[PDB]
């Protein structure tokens, strides 16, 4: 297994491979055949169908979801690489899982579930314009025109600092257009307020929708959405590597649930 | 001499642009026209009777004189405008102890449709209708603020929390530039009848300066020479309008000839 | 010092293209272009994408795939193209404007993934920015070293030189700018949103930012529905950054003829059988209004502004109002709202709103700061939105006295010329208006004149072709028919409706005939000089007098009705029946 994991690769993408072939309400393969008709490379799934069928794969499935679903989207594929075994699609199946443990409660949450898949009912408030966030940046030296990529630096971008060609000064700059781009997304969404006991303070929330699920939600609207919870460092200064002990939180969604 | 690679780069070499400016200075004197009269001596006279420091040139003038001078002004007119200035004020401290130089008789007359980027940076005549004017307004200055605790420069701002590192100190100027340092603006427009037809007319702004302070009233017909060039304008890093540098102006008597 | 061989190859091969690659004749039509090109305020030369992908479709799918990164070569290539060929001012900037692309993307299509590909997307425009020059290639000196930092293209923000030409010189933060040789371009920001037909209902479109140069700055204007090819680009912004759609081309959105064999067997045949439907104008109108019950002369008014008449340009370059103008008035109830409503729903273009609404658009265009830049911007509004279409106004007995002005030149000119805070322009509005409104107290006062019933201006008055009023009648008969047709609609929740040709079809049957441009004969011609003898001979009496309006309103109205049954030419029985229209719609006062 890979380490601090109960998660064998093989062993639990045929796990979630037969768990796709296998099932009662097989309607997982139906909609592989209206996929391979449509087109749409995305499978949303019930994560308690996961859970009745198999509930250590959905425990395994909670504890590792960043880990756990490129496997699933391996066996995925693999299976629409068997029926229909030839097609033609601008990128392979994609699993969007939902459903899985209502902590509803959002004001109660703890670190617990950090990087732990959690489904949550609420009202979008806010949203924003998708921001086209780096992934490879293009770089060129300024006196000689030497091209060059550097592609994903770890979040932030690594200045050469020196050329390549002619390995003068810093004069490796940044092209915007030739560099290459992600979508993404922010949403700050608010707890579910009937859900809320006591409701003295409704909790509020980030989300995070990468690449695509993009724009599927507009602002007001109560939806069940399912996603990694995460937290990140903040920096003291931006200038400066220190960070806070105090860490900021954000969900980076997997699905919405319309509702 | 003549037939560099650019005009403009042509008179930036000093060997021609000291050869012009004798040559030019040689014409401030030897211009005698056929009249015979030493016209420039003449004006620097009328000048100096009250000191008005703005001298009125024909480009016909220079063209059928100096002929190279006056083909190079349109391609080289900040430079030779200047060359044209130092030696007329060579020539008043001379004869009698700044002196600007005003260029007219432009062969060619524009439109404010038909001007283009093709006369980016170059002085061009037209005539027009004064539809606005302002005050003499005492100087544009552009100031850029070196960043408090980082290798940053903060734009040009217009006057009359670094991007960088988000330092909050005060900042020192890295540089700072004025320019029309004292200037009055107007808005001019095609004139009636000149319509393209349903086109609304077009306008365009003029920047004068002591040469030609309050040279005209709101509403009025005049031919103007100036300047088409870029510029910034009072306003993330301030906009570059593009004005004409009043340079000659000329009224329409009448408004009907 | 470094080549892209890419580049490189793909300059030559699109030199190539203009240079060898020829018309169906087998004339090179870019030289042509090019001849043409070599005026004055004439830059961007025209190119079919198609052809250059015959030419070598590796060539247009690699321009395709890196539009931005060829596209200086272009411009380039098409500066040697165009100087040697003739004697073209030896530097004005040059462009290349691609056309022909079927790759027509809606706003929600557009990805990071593709920044730089060229594309086509088509939209309504929102409100557009003044022109303003803009750097392109920046010209800039070290203070210390004074070694001129030629041509540092800047990436649409203020970038200063990174370091200092001199090598020697580190000064790194004095780099002077030379006003004059930094290459510079007209650019204007615009604001485009999607269109009805692609936007979900219910949903907010996706707004997007563009920049025009060349002669796609004025191309367009605000409020218009255009199509646009270019490419979309990240912007960096206060490593934040925002995309922007820079459009090479601009082109509007989208003959009889070619609409008929355009048109499918199926809607042709139907079409045709509409054409030689006749009854079809009162069909049509029960059609189109199946929760109505009487009031079929405002049904019958509507269509024909939904048909409306031909324009004319006079010699003299005066236009002459094609579509019309109509007026409701009527007591509380009584569907004027769902009139409006109905309207709207069938038609696109049709778009609603009400006299109530406070935006800063007023329902045109308006001189507005932006919220951001601070300058001004034409914001347009719903009026300029229906540009060629119709707007159901709401209340517009409560209208503001600004947008009362400010429609009535509209109107009365058919365009809006709007001028404030030194900002000037003008746009065409050809606009068939709906007007909704109430009597004073509620009801109609029909013993007083249209003037006491209503507070519209008297301009208002002669500028609407046609005045509906709407009376609630103590007739029973009426209002159990009325609660006979409500109820069943809801009892039967569907299927109530009498629609004996499809709303489609409908639309088709419009859009073909719309196609037409009916004439007067000269038998219409007397026919309608008797007609309006006969009204002049009346002379009222009428809540409002008759003037040469009337007329104008009936020739129009004419028109529409040839345009009804798609003749070239009007008839008298067109005629009579617009006459029919318009006396029946003279209510005289009752007193
Ligand atoms: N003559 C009529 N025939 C059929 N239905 C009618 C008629 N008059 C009114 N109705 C019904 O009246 C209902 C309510 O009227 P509605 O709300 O459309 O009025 P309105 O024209 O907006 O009124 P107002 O603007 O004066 O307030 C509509 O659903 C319409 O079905
Ligand atoms: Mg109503
Ligand atoms: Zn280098
Ligand atoms: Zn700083
Ligand atoms: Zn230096």
């Amino acid at each position: 297994v890979i380490w601090g994991t109960d998660v064998n690769v093989a062993a639990c993408k045929e796990n979630f491979q037969r768990f796709l072939q296998r099932f009662i309400d097989p309607l997982y393969m139906q909609r592989l055949g209206e996929i391979n008709v449509i087109g749409e490379p995305f499978l949303n799934v019930n994560c308690e169908h996961i859970k009745s069928f198999d509930k250590n794969l959905y425990r395994q499935l909670i504890s590792y979801p960043q880990e756990v679903i490129p496997t699933f989207d391996m066996a995925v594929n693999e299976i629409f690489f068997d029926r229909y075994p030839d097609s033609i699609l601008e990128h392979q199946i994609q699993v969007r899982p939902f459903n899985a443990l209502k902590t509803k409660n959002m004001r109660n949450l703890n670190p617990e579930d950090i990087d732990q898949l959690i489904t949550i009912s609420g009202m979008v408030i806010r949203t924003s314009q998708l921001i086209p966030e780096m992934q490879e940046a293009f770089f060129q030296c300024q006196v000689c025109a030497h091209t060059t990529r550097v592609e994903m630096d770890r979040g932030r971008i690594a200045e050469p600092s020196v050329c390549g060609r002619c390995h003068t000064t810093h004069s490796m700059a940044l092209i915007h257009n030739r560099s290459l781009f992600s979508d993404k997304q922010m949403i700050k969404l608010q707890e579910s307020p009937e859900d809320m006991p006591a409701g003295q303070t409704p909790h509020t929330v980030i989300l995070f929708a990468h690449n695509d699920l993009v724009d599927k939600v507009q602002p007001g609207d109560r939806v069940n959405v399912t996603g990694i919870y995460r937290a990140v460092p903040i920096r003291v200064n931006p200038r400066v590597s220190n960070v806070k002990s105090v860490y900021k939180t954000h969900i980076d969604v997997i699905h919405y649930r319309k509702t | 001499d003549l037939k560099g690679h650019s005009v403009r780069e042509w008179v930036s070499m000093a060997g021609p642009r000291l050869e012009i400016h004798h040559r030019f200075k040689n014409f401030l004197r030897t211009h005698v026209d056929s009249h015979g009269h030493n016209v420039f001596k003449e004006r620097i006279s009328d000048m100096c009777k009250e000191n008005r420091e703005s001298l009125v040139v024909n480009y016909e003038d220079l063209a059928a004189r100096e002929h190279v001078l006056a083909y190079f002004l349109p391609e080289a007119p900040a430079e030779l405008l200047q060359i044209f200035d130092e030696a007329a004020l060579e020539v008043v401290l001379a004869m009698y102890p700044h002196i600007h130089v005003r260029i007219s008789h432009l062969p060619l007359v524009e439109e404010l449709r038909s001007l283009r980027q093709l006369h980016l940076n170059q002085l061009i005549r037209t005539s027009g209708v004064v539809t606005s004017c302002t005050g003499v307004l005492p100087q544009l200055s552009m100031v850029k603020y070196n960043c408090n605790k980082c290798n940053f420069v903060l734009g040009p701002f217009c006057q009359s929390s670094c991007p960088e590192c988000q330092s909050a100190g005060p900042f020192e100027v890295n540089m700072e530039e004025t320019i029309y340092q004292n200037y009055q603006r107007i808005r001019i427009q095609e004139s009636p009848g000149k319509v393209a037809a349903g086109r609304l007319p077009r306008s365009k702004d003029a920047i004068l300066l002591a040469d030609l302070v309050d040279s005209c009233k709101p509403g009025d017909e005049i031919e103007l020479t100036g300047i088409y060039h870029n510029n910034y304008d009072g306003s993330g890093f301030p906009v570059f309008a593009t004005v004409i540098l009043a340079n000659h102006v000329a009224k329409k008597d009448n408004k009907v000839a | 010092e470094v080549r892209d061989e890419v580049a490189e190859k793909c300059q030559k091969l699109f030199l190539d293209f203009l240079e060898e690659f020829q018309s169906s004749d087998g004339e090179i039509k870019y030289l042509q272009l090019a001849e043409e090109l070599i005026r004055p305020e004439r830059n961007t030369l025209v190119v079919s994408f198609v052809d250059l992908e015959q030419f070598n479709q590796q060539l247009s799918t690699t321009i395709q795939e890196e539009f931005y990164r060829v596209y200086p070569y272009l411009c380039r290539a098409l500066k040697t193209f165009v100087k040697d060929r003739k004697e073209i001012p030896l530097a004005k900037d040059f462009y290349v404007a691609f056309q022909d692309l079927p790759t027509r993307h809606k706003i929600r299509e557009l990805t990071s993934s593709r920044i730089g590909l060229l594309t086509r997307i088509s939209g309504q425009v929102v409100r557009t920015h003044p022109v303003h020059p803009e750097l392109v290639s920046g010209t800039f000196l070290c203070l210390d070293c004074q070694t001129v930092i030629r041509d540092v293209e800047q990436q649409f923000k203020y970038t200063q030189p990174n370091i200092c030409r001199n090598p020697v010189c580190a000064n790194r933060r004095r780099f002077l700018l030379d006003t004059n040789k930094s290459r510079f371009v007209d650019f204007q920001k615009v604001r485009i949103q999607e269109t009805q037909a692609e936007l979900p209902r219910g949903s907010i479109p996706r707004s997007l930012e563009v920049i025009l140069r060349a002669e796609a700055v004025e191309s367009a204007q605000a409020g218009d529905k255009c199509d646009f090819t270019g490419t979309l680009i990240v912007v960096p912004d206060v490593l934040s950054y925002r995309l922007v759609f820079l459009a090479c081309c601009v082109a509007p959105t989208n003959t009889a003829e070619s609409i008929k064999n355009q048109m499918t067997v199926k809607e042709w045949e139907k079409v045709f059988e509409m054409s030689q439907d006749k009854n079809l104008y009162h069909n049509l109108c029960t059609s189109l209004f199946p929760t109505i019950h009487g009031n079929d002369e405002v049904k019958r008014g509507v269509l024909l502004m939904l048909f409306g008449g031909v324009p004319k340009t006079t010699g003299e370059g005066t236009s002459l109002r094609g579509d019309i103008n109509v007026c409701i008035v009527g007591d509380p109830s009584t569907a004027k709202s769902q009139f409006l409503k109905h309207v709207e729903e069938f038609s696109p273009r049709a778009v609603y709103t009400s006299g109530k609404a406070s935006s800063a658009a007023g329902l045109t265009a308006a001189v507005v700061r932006d919220e951001e830049s601070h300058e001004f911007v034409i914001e347009a509004g719903a009026l300029m939105l229906a540009d060629n279409g119709v707007c159901c106004i709401d209340e517009f007995d409560k209208m503001d006295v600004r947008d009362q002005v400010a429609i009535h030149e509209a109107m009365e000119q058919q365009t809006i010329s709007i001028t404030k805070a030194g900002v000037k322009a003008t746009l065409n509005a050809r606009t068939s208006i709906l007007a909704a409104a109430n009597p004073i107290s509620g009801h109609y006062d029909r013993s007083k004149s249209l003037k006491q019933n209503i507070n519209l201006s008297a301009p208002i008055m002669s500028r609407f072709d046609l005045f509906f009023i709407l009376v609630d009648e103590c007739n029973e008969v009426t209002d159990y028919a009325i609660a006979r047709r409500i109820v069943d609609l809801h009892s039967r929740i569907e299927e109530s409706i009498d629609r004996v040709y499809s709303l489609d079809d409908i639309r088709r049957y419009l859009l073909f005939a719309r196609q037409f441009k009916p004439k007067i004969s000269k038998e219409s011609e007397d026919f309608i000089v008797e007609q309006y003898k006969h009204l002049r001979q009346r002379d009222g009496k009428s809540s409002w007098r008759i003037t040469v309006r009337q007329l104008e309103s009936m020739i129009r109205l004419s028109e529409a009705m040839a345009r009804m049954h798609c003749c070239d030419e009007v008839q008298p029985k067109h005629v009579k029946e617009a006459f029919r229209l318009l006396n029946k719609s003279i209510i005289r006062v009752e007193t």
